[PDB]
RNA sequence: ACGAGACUCUGGCAUGCUAACUAGUCUUAGAGGGACAAGUGGCGUUCAGCCACCCGAGAUUGAGCAAUAACAGGUCUGUGAUGCCCUUAGAUGUCCGGGGCUGCACGCGCGCUACACUGACUGGCUCAGCGUGUGCCUACCCUACGCCGGCAGGCGCGGGUAACCCGUUGUGAUGGGGAUCGGGGAUUGCAAUUAUUCCCCAUGAACGAGGAAUUCCCAGUAAGUGCGGGUCAUAAGCUUGCGUUGAUUAAGUCCCUGCCCUUUGUACACACCGCCCGU
């Protein structure tokens, strides 16, 4: 139970910026697709344990989820675990990167704005596209 | 092969007196191998004073709205740490155990005055019971701003709640705290 | 500041604007056996026994 | 507010750490990361090689408080 | 049955009353005044049931007490 | 003589009883028993009674019903229950039909909601519902396997007039509880958006007891939860019930609001939201 690893203050993945104060490998929420049930999913299919000592984990494993994420449709494994499905523009569940880019894509405004609909304003003001009711209650979304 | 529990005995523990046993009683059906004997202890008055001491400490400290008297959550706490502190101690906390809060606990308290005014107490005291007893629900809320937002957590104080249980020396916070609220309401005397 | 041992005799009731005081009356055991009051709080049961830490303190009654 | 504590195994100072518990008179996990201000699961993981030298026998296994101890 | 407080404790009043109806019937009535005497001097729970149950949703309220916040 | 009590229903109890091929006398429901302040202490013209304690399943144990006179309280929009003053043909009959009210600078009133090894998954040991369910109407009832992406389920498939079927229904913003919002096959309800319809990517919201004024509550209280009926298309966020988890505080007082078994004052009696005086 002895690792010959040293301890790193200098760690980078995904090209980030973000403080490092907790623990790893699950407040990964600054990596967007690795986490949760997929990712435990395929860890028990890669066959480790958790003998060692935790803390001190490097990021070979979510290197490693997120290559095998890279080309998923080979393996006919169900692909419900990404985040934009049945997108316009390509049938096919094509990978992108970088921070400040997923929340804008989150939110895919562009067309219905374009159609002169009900639902891009909807949007737009941040306000209830389903029609949560705000008179009394929800009035949270701008604290 | 009457002996309490498994590692102590009544054969012996003796004060030779038949009146100081207002704190510790095992002489009779009340004695617990498992302090959990269920029970409801709000149905009528001095129904609470008659929980035994050990499991008014254990329950006490439900507090919350969501470990709000889980008994399983009081059974569980004293059960572990204390399964293995019995072992790894070989010696008696007996010391600790009754010289921190037993005789930590203050003397009086205060009470309302007159038809109006909130701005000074007038000094009673109690028969040592409920005094103990609102010395120790202070304690639970001690020990809960000493594990609620801080490092030392709950089951894991043992050793504190040994502290809180057995009898007669002084050592207390909560408790110092109470009798420096006795000094000022006995500044009326 | 003595420590006596006194039984409880009669109990009076409560005492404030709302209620928050209790009144009760203690004969010592062993100090020259005689009567006094004293006013105390919380649950304090039929016929028990009272501490007297201080053996001046005095109730005020009515 | 997480305090720097060197976790580094070196030649030198990885084995200057590895034998101050047993100096304490309460020693148990709970005790060393409340006092010497260390995550619990690295005492847990010390009395686990501790064990694994043969010297101590297990008995219960808890995610908080484990049970290994010694009766010689 | 599901419920620590219901079958466990159940299980102690079953082995209690098993043996003093075995004890009773099988060879007298003295040795099982002293054992029977024994079992439920060390607690009286055994051969009593809690009686609470839950009682009915009362009258114009969310509950058996709590009402419906009341208007001026 | 009413009212109160008694009384009915309701839960609580048998090393007892009347018996079931769906449980093996545990479940169901009995002509019945059991508590009565009964036993013992302490307070009580030692009365009515109060407190305590063994014993006991249970020792001020849920609700229902509930006195004349009442009030111009509500109901003629529940009623070929009701006396006729009295409009309009835009009959306040019909016909999957047609704007709203699902606005947000809020004018108000019920409502939807828990702070960390307690909150939440490893799915690694047998769980409860109180109850509902298909033709005088009537055409609408509750539901178990396969096409399989990951299950209700687009079609067949049987059971149930029901105890038989549904159904034994590491020191605090991190991993921890969700701020709008998007994909998978959608339960088949013309329209749901101008109220019917699943969880997964962790995109980050004052993320740890709250203006004046405050409503409800004393033990299986409150509160957290879900579940079943009424409404009905399995339409609930309402209501009426039901269980599961479950208890910190008080066994008090008349201070606020209000009530009652008294005396007292009155110039009030439409009764103090009165009466009444003054240029």
């Amino acid at each position: 139970l002895v690792i010959p690893e040293k301890f790193q203050h200098i760690l980078r993945v995904l090209n980030t910026n973000i403080d490092g104060r907790r623990k790893i490998a699950f407040a990964i929420t600054a990596i967007k697709g690795v986490g949760r049930r997929y990712a435990h999913v395929v860890l028990r299919k890669a066959d480790i344990d958790l003998t060692k000592r935790a803390g001190e984990l490097t990021e070979d494993e979510v290197e490693r989820v997120i290559t095998i994420m890279q080309n998923p449709r080979q393996y006919k494994i169900p692909d419900w675990f990404l985040n934009r499905q049945k997108d316009v523009k390509d049938g096919k569940y094509s990978q992108v990167l970088a921070n400040g880019l997923d929340n804008k894509l989150r939110e895919d405004l562009e067309r219905l704005k374009k159609i002169r609909a009900h639902r891009g304003l909807r949007h737009f003001w941040g306000l209830r596209v389903r029609g949560q009711h705000t008179k009394t209650t929800g009035r949270r979304g701008r604290t | 092969d009457i002996k309490l529990f498994g590692k102590w005995s009544t054969d012996d523990v003796q004060i030779n007196d038949i009146s100081l046993q207002d704190y510790i009683a095992v002489k009779e059906k009340y004695a617990k191998y498992l302090p959990h004997s269920a029970g409801r202890y709000a149905a009528k008055r001095f129904r609470k004073a008659q929980c035994p001491i050990v499991e008014r400490l254990t329950n006490s400290m439900m507090m919350h709205g969501r470990n709000n008297g889980k008994k399983l959550m009081t059974v569980r706490i004293v059960k572990h740490a204390f399964e293995i502190i019995h072992l790894l101690t070989g010696e008696n906390p007996l010391q600790v155990l009754v010289n921190a809060i037993i005789n930590s606990g203050p003397r009086e308290d205060s009470t309302r005055i007159g038809r109006a005014g909130t701005v000074r107490r007038q000094a009673v005291d109690v028969s040592p019971l409920r005094r103990v007893n609102q010395a120790i629900w202070l304690l639970c809320t001690g020990a809960r701003e000493a594990a609620f937002r801080n490092i030392k957590t709950i089951a894991e104080c043992l050793a504190d709640e040994l502290i809180n249980a057995a009898k007669g020396s002084s050592n207390s916070y909560a408790i110092k705290k109470k009798d420096e609220l006795e000094r000022v309401a006995k500044s009326n005397r | 500041q003595p420590i006596k041992l006194a039984r409880v005799t009669k109990v009076l009731g409560r005492t404030g604007s709302q209620g928050q005081c209790t009144q009760v009356r203690v004969e010592f055991m062993d100090d020259t056996s005689r009567s006094i009051i004293r006013n105390v709080k919380g649950p304090v049961r039929e016929g028990d026994v009272l501490t007297l830490l201080e053996s001046e303190r005095e109730a005020r009654r009515l | 507010d997480k305090l720097n504590n060197l976790v580094l195994f070196d030649k030198a100072t990885y084995d200057k750490l590895c034998k101050e518990v047993p100096n304490y008179k309460l020693i148990t996990p709970a005790v060393v990361s409340e006092r010497l201000k260390i995550r619990g699961s690295l005492a847990r993981a010390a009395l686990q090689e501790l064990l694994s030298k043969g010297l101590i026998k297990l008995v219960s296994k808890h995610r908080a408080q484990v049970i290994y101890t010694r009766n010689t | 049955g599901g419920g620590h407080v219901a079958q466990i404790y159940a299980i102690r009043q079953s082995i209690s009353k098993a043996l003093v109806a075995y004890y009773q019937k099988y060879v007298d009535e003295a040795s099982k005044k002293e054992i029977k005497d024994i079992l439920i001097q060390y607690d009286r729970t055994l051969l009593v049931a809690d009686p609470r149950r839950c009682e009915s949703k009362k009258f114009g309220g969310p509950g058996a007490r709590a009402r419906y916040q009341k208007s001026y």
